[PDB]
RNA sequence: UUGACCUCAAAUCAGGUAGGAGUACCCGCUGAACUUAAGCAUAUCAAUAAGCGGAGGAAAAGAAACCAACCGGGAUUGCCUUAGUAACGGCGAGUGAAGCGGCAAAAGCUCAAAUUUGAAAUCUGGUACCUUCGGUGCCCGAGUUGUAAUUUGGAGAGGGCAACUUUGGGGCCGUUCCUUGUCUAUGUUCCUUGGAACAGGACGUCAUAGAGGGUGAGAAUCCCGUGUGGCGAGGAGUGCGGUUCUUUGUAAAGUGCCUUCGAAGAGUCGAGUUGUUUGGGAAUGCAGCUCUAAGUGGGUGGUAAAUUCCAUCUAAAGCUAAAUAUUGGCGAGAGACCGAUAGCGAACAAGUACAGUGAUGGAAAGAUGAAAAGAACUUUGAAAAGAGAGUGAAAAAGUACGU
RNA sequence: CACGGACCAAGGAGUCUAACGUCUAUGCGAGUGUUUGGGUGUAAAACCCAUACGCGUAAUGAAAGUGAACGUAGGUUGGGG
RNA sequence: GUCGAAUUUGGGUAUAGGGGCGAAAGACUAAUCGAACCAUCUAGUAGCUGGUUCCUGCCGAAGUUUCCCUCAGGAUAGCAG
RNA sequence: CGUGGAGGUCAGUGACGAAGCCUAGACCGUAAGGUCGGGUCGAACGGCCUCUAGUGCAGAUCUUGGUGGUAGUAGCAAAUAUUCAAAUGAGAACUUUGAAGACUGAAGUGGGGAAAGGUUCCACGUCAACAGCAGUUGGACGUGGGUUAGUCGAUCCUAAGA
RNA sequence: CUAUCUAGCGAAACCACAGCCAAGGGAACGGGCUUGGCAGAAUCAGCGGGGAAAGAAGACCCUGUUGAGCUUGACUCUAGU
RNA sequence: GUGGCCUAUCGAUCCUUUAGUCCCUCGGAAUUUGAGGCUAGAGGUGCCAGAAAAGUUACCACAGGGAUAACUGGCUUGUG
């Protein structure tokens, strides 16, 4: 289902534009959403990755792939040891899993000027006054 | 800090004025009046041996400078030796003095 | 707040612009840290020219068709044309790119030509280890600079068979806006 | 001129480095020249002052005295001297403050560490 | 009865791992209003502040389901430009990218999908020993509901024929890089003023050293340093310059020709609808619900649709230095900046004293003299102190102290 | 019989930036702009430089488009020298 | 006024800001209530009030026109340098 | 015209006294201001040609700090009340002792605790500040001493609730 | 019991400069200006005529394209159902 | 003779719609629908140079105004 706006008794205290409650929708995923509650779960893994398996009226059903990064059948394997460098420390909190990507809106094309490279970074650098020292 | 600190000049115009400041320094009452001590020197503008590019030691070099007449610009600069007169003291602007010649 | 004759300004300064604002003090540091990295690469990397070598491509779009530019890298026909493998020519510094394909004859010849140069002005020691001494070159696109081809000589004869150049233009103009209704009306009868 | 990089010719940073230093530092900052005789006999111009070295006072209003060093009170860079001190007007005496770059050393006291310094520079 | 398998438990079982802090810069979520429109609701402020989750020394992005329409270009990021332009907008106020071109930096790649099938060839752990960021032997376990080798679209694979070419892993000694120590010039020579010469005058010396600071007043030559070089000590990383011990191997890799093949990711693409967002306008991206594919297929080609062509890539799986950012942390160098009501709130026992139940709020306050030499002693007074005396260049400097 | 001012010292208010109009000074001139970047350096200075790009040298149409000499670059009237 | 009860009161505990609590006065919620206090957005906006720092010299106004949810304000023409 | 800072110059001034400050003393300029003498003072500062700005105050119920007239003025009048002598001391309406006169009148101005305060408890020494007069006294100032549990509480139990 | 006088102790409000009137004119009710009346140090206790006395950027009224509380088939929405 | 004998009898941008030209564009290349442009009208703003808009406050707030009302005083004297 959707995202109801968590305020008391529908009051936005706001323009009539922004008084909308029943009809909004977040903007991950609910794959996302199932990545997310595996990873606090099991901190000490990282999550590689995930896939729909079934669902209902009232849920949806995802198993997560998991990697042990402390598992010495992990780090002395060189096609998956990349995942034990600190930099990849949950994943599908930043968004960098396949899910993370799609809802970040990471492609090539005219299409996603906007998010091509991050959408706030794009927006900064549109956003910043250039002076140099010999004023162009 | 976005306040403007450098000036762009016309690169032929900033030639122009070089180009004036060079045929400057062969009249000689335009270096007197700037405070060169150049009096007694009889040629102007001055021309030495080649020979001056290949002295390797402070002692000689004041020597040929002494000997071609800069010997009264070079007294010059070590007498105007003053404490400059305001805060710019411990801003790393301590001491002032006059310009000697140009090699 | 508008007043006399004065041409409509559109500044861009409603929002928190102030926050943003980036003014390149470090002009001079950074010309001098990027000189000091390359002096390092250098001493560090090999006696090799420190850059690999570019072919030679025709420039895209109508604006600016009429000039040729240096690439990304060779194609793989241009490559095998020379006489040696992708493989290994990346390992010599010559740079390969594989996506690009080749159409055009005179761009084929001329960037084989550049490889062909290339292997002869370049001394590739073995790994053995023996290593003769040599000097180290500091750029190799200045070795082997890309010149623009040459279009025509700097005088002929003139050539007039009586047909008008605006008339030629016109006519393929017209031709062309035609052609779908053309074939329209053939096809029913 | 300054020449290089890695030294400071900021008024401040080298005031505020002199009146920080640590003891250890402050060993060599007092150093006190050698005499004509001992220079000639030692082949060196300067060495850090030390307890038991004769000086020779050679400015101010104490010129021409001589003694022993008594006490180097480097928390106050100064050094005291056995025979130049002052007297109160209650009838007690307190040593004179005298800065070793305005001293002589005439005599200096030796050990296995100062002869090595005296070789390490050169000296003989 | 007994022994397996599957699933699910327990243990202070053997060995590990997560939390909190910091948060300037970075990756996401969530999300205003003041304000502007001379009112105001769409719009604007703003895809911002506040709130929440998660990293590093950078992060993110990244080797095209790209851009193009050209004689085509060829991963990503940043700068100059495109451009206040195309476009959006009570078409009002306002808002607003992208391709090409020049430049900085340059680097490429691998899984799934194939019978090793004349031999699971793979791996954690335990244990003994050794040359210990690991190795060998042995023994349990994992795993055939798939662990190695081989192949990732640029290809490539199974057979057939024919040719030559090319090596692997450490020790030791240098080099490079970093953290540190030490050594390496020249007056305190005369006269005057002064409490003090570091001032003035005279006569010199050194200088690849006349940067800076200290010393009883403006010190290149009194002291530390500065300039130029020499000689050491302790580490890092194999980046590479020489030597030295092993032969890795009926091993591995590259290349020609012929033939047969050529597996390429699904509640996903795509479509409808709702909300949000974008310059994206019959709908730019994202998300919920409903529907739900194909294999000469699929996506894209900035005006909706039917029909016929063409061009260009190969999604729904993954990794990756440099050019870039940095009001935090650590170490340095600087200024036409401020000079104690200034500059940080704080030059000082300053986030201190103090106020508030609490969240929080938050000051004032730098200068005796070169040196205490901080006033012995006599006298009047209960005493504080006064008057003399004394110290000092000066008490018209007396710890209520420069002016 | 309107408002602020008991007194004194110190502090105390048209600034900077992006884009522009008129005028003026300067350089070059159908061209002009070295400073994104590269070279170099006594090192944030000074000095040197390629290719592009901006503006100008053509306008007019919603657009597809087309595109500036009949003539001493015209005639008449007034014009400094 | 009331004074054996709908009495008075200590301690513990519960209810928190468009919320609480109210035998109901818009009363009370730490001297703050017809919407508490604290920090930030925030130097919020103001056609409105106040102030706006040296000398001399020369020239020297307007309260009128048209339009505006315009009437304590702007644009426009005029007057001035 | 004047102020803070910057490039150049006057080989400018200065511990034989720079800057600042005081001065019904002198001189120049229509003026903004400039110059000199005297006193005080103790370490730096100025003229001219140019560059630059956080550059000139009488007011803003302006900011911070300091100081007046008012003015030795308003006032220091609730809670019935004090008096004599001695001792101590430089000093006694207020300290100590004795004597006398009074009050709280057991729902107290008596004797203990809870909350809260934190050494105010006690001794010795001592009076600059504080006790809106005074002070030899003090809940003040300086230096020390003092709180002893198997049975008194906490600790244990549960209440509304967390 | 104060006030009052003495010893000790010792504030505040307020303050452009100040403090004798009549008429006149004047922002149409002067301590100052014009014309007259007049006018002698320094002061103590009282007193409430005046100082349009002091205490607060009028709460009344109007203006502003400034708000808030509350109400209603005002305009536009919304939790719930 | 280019409406009413003369002097009044009326309406921008955006949007919608009609008429005309059957012309221009949909930007990889075409045909047909659809959409968008060009020229001339209509749908209306009467606050008529053209915001889309109900009350109450005796619980009240802020910026101001003697440019402006509720007392004196002044001018005037209809009225008394
Ligand atoms: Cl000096
Ligand atoms: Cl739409
Ligand atoms: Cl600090
Ligand atoms: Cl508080
Ligand atoms: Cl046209
Ligand atoms: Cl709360
Ligand atoms: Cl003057
Ligand atoms: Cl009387
Ligand atoms: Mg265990
Ligand atoms: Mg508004
Ligand atoms: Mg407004
Ligand atoms: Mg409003
Ligand atoms: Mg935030
Ligand atoms: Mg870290
Ligand atoms: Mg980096
Ligand atoms: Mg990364
Ligand atoms: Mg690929
Ligand atoms: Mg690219
Ligand atoms: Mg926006
Ligand atoms: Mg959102
Ligand atoms: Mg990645
Ligand atoms: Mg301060
Ligand atoms: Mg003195
Ligand atoms: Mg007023
Ligand atoms: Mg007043
Ligand atoms: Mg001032
Ligand atoms: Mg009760
Ligand atoms: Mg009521
Ligand atoms: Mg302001
Ligand atoms: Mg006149
Ligand atoms: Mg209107
Ligand atoms: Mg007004
Ligand atoms: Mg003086
Ligand atoms: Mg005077
Ligand atoms: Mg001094
Ligand atoms: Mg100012
Ligand atoms: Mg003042
Ligand atoms: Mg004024
Ligand atoms: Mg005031
Ligand atoms: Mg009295
Ligand atoms: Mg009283
Ligand atoms: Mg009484
Ligand atoms: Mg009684
Ligand atoms: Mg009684
Ligand atoms: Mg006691
Ligand atoms: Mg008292
Ligand atoms: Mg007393
Ligand atoms: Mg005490
Ligand atoms: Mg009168
Ligand atoms: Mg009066
Ligand atoms: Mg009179
Ligand atoms: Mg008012
Ligand atoms: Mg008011
Ligand atoms: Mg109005
Ligand atoms: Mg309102
Ligand atoms: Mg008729
Ligand atoms: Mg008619
Ligand atoms: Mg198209
Ligand atoms: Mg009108
Ligand atoms: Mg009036
Ligand atoms: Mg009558």
């Amino acid at each position: 289902g959707n995202r109801k706006r968590p305020v008391p008794k529908g009051a936005t205290y706001g323009k009539p534009t922004n008084q909308g409650v029943n009809e909004l929708k977040y903007q991950r995923s609910l794959r996302a959403t199932a990545e997310e509650r595996v990873g606090r779960r099991a901190a000490n893994l990282r999550v590689l990755n995930s896939y729909w398996v079934n669902q209902d009226s009232t849920y949806k059903y995802f198993e997560v792939i998991l990697v042990d990064p402390q598992h010495k059948a992990i780090r002395r394997d060189a096609r998956y040891n990349w995942i034990c460098d600190p930099v990849h420390k949950h994943r599908e909190a930043r968004g960098l899993t396949a899910t993370g990507k799609k809802s970040r809106g990471i492609n090539k094309g005219h299409k996603f000027n906007n998010t091509k490279a991050g959408r706030r970074k794009t927006w900064k650098r549109q956003n910043t006054l250039s002076l140099w020292r010999y004023r162009k | 800090t976005w306040r403007k600190w450098n000036v762009k000049v016309n690169h032929n115009e900033k030639r122009y004025a070089t180009a004036s400041a060079i045929a400057a320094t062969a009249v000689a009452s335009l270096v007197l009046a700037r405070g060169h001590r150049v009096e007694k020197i009889p040629e102007i503008p001055l021309v030495v041996s080649t020979d001056l590019e290949s002295i390797q030691k402070t002692k000689e070099a004041v020597a040929a400078l002494k000997a071609v007449g800069a010997h009264s610009d070079l007294l010059k600069v070590l007498k105007s030796k003053k404490l400059r007169a305001g805060k710019g003291k411990y801003r790393n602007r301590r001491w002032t003095q006059r310009r000697g010649p140009l090699v | 707040a508008i007043s006399k004759n004065l041409p409509i300004l559109k500044n861009h300064f409603r929002k928190h612009w102030q926050e943003r604002v980036k003014v390149h003090f470090d002009q001079a540091g950074k010309k001098v840290s990027r000189r000091n990295a390359r002096a390092t690469r250098a001493a560090k990397i090999a006696p090799r020219p420190l850059d690999l070598l570019r072919p030679v491509v025709r420039a895209p779009t109508v604006k600016y068709n009429r000039k040729v530019r240096a690439g990304r890298g060779f194609t793989l026909a241009e490559v095998k044309a020379a006489g040696l493998t992708a493989a290994y020519a990346r390992t010599i510094g010559i740079a390969v790119d594989h996506r690009r394909q080749n159409r055009n004859q005179e761009i084929f010849d001329a960037n084989v030509q550049r490889l062909k140069e290339y292997q002869s002005k370049i001394i590739v020691f073995p790994r053995n280890g023996k290593a003769p001494e040599a000097e180290q070159v500091l750029s190799a696109a200045a070795t082997f600079p890309i010149a623009q081809p040459a279009t025509d000589v700097e005088a002929r004869a003139v050539q007039d068979n009586g047909e008008s150049a605006f008339r030629t233009l016109r006519l393929a103009r017209s031709e062309k806006k035609f052609r779908g209704i053309r074939e329209k009306r053939a096809r029913e009868k | 001129a300054k020449q290089s990089l890695d030294v400071s010719s900021d008024r401040r940073k080298a005031r505020k480095a002199y009146f920080t230093a640590p003891s250890s530092q402050r060993r060599v900052l007092l150093s006190a020249p050698l005499s004509k005789e001992l220079r000639a006999q030692y082949g060196i111009k300067a060495l850090p002052i030390r307890r038991d070295d004769e000086v020779l006072v050679v400015r101010g209003s104490k010129k021409g005295q001589e003694g022993k060093i008594s006490s180097v009170y480097r928390l106050k860079f100064a050094v005291q001297v056995d025979k130049v001190t002052k007297e109160k007007v209650n009838g007690a005496s307190v040593p004179i403050n005298l800065h070793p770059s305005k001293l002589v050393i005439t005599k200096l006291h030796l050990d296995k560490d100062r002869k090595a310094l005296i070789q390490r520079k050169g000296g003989k």
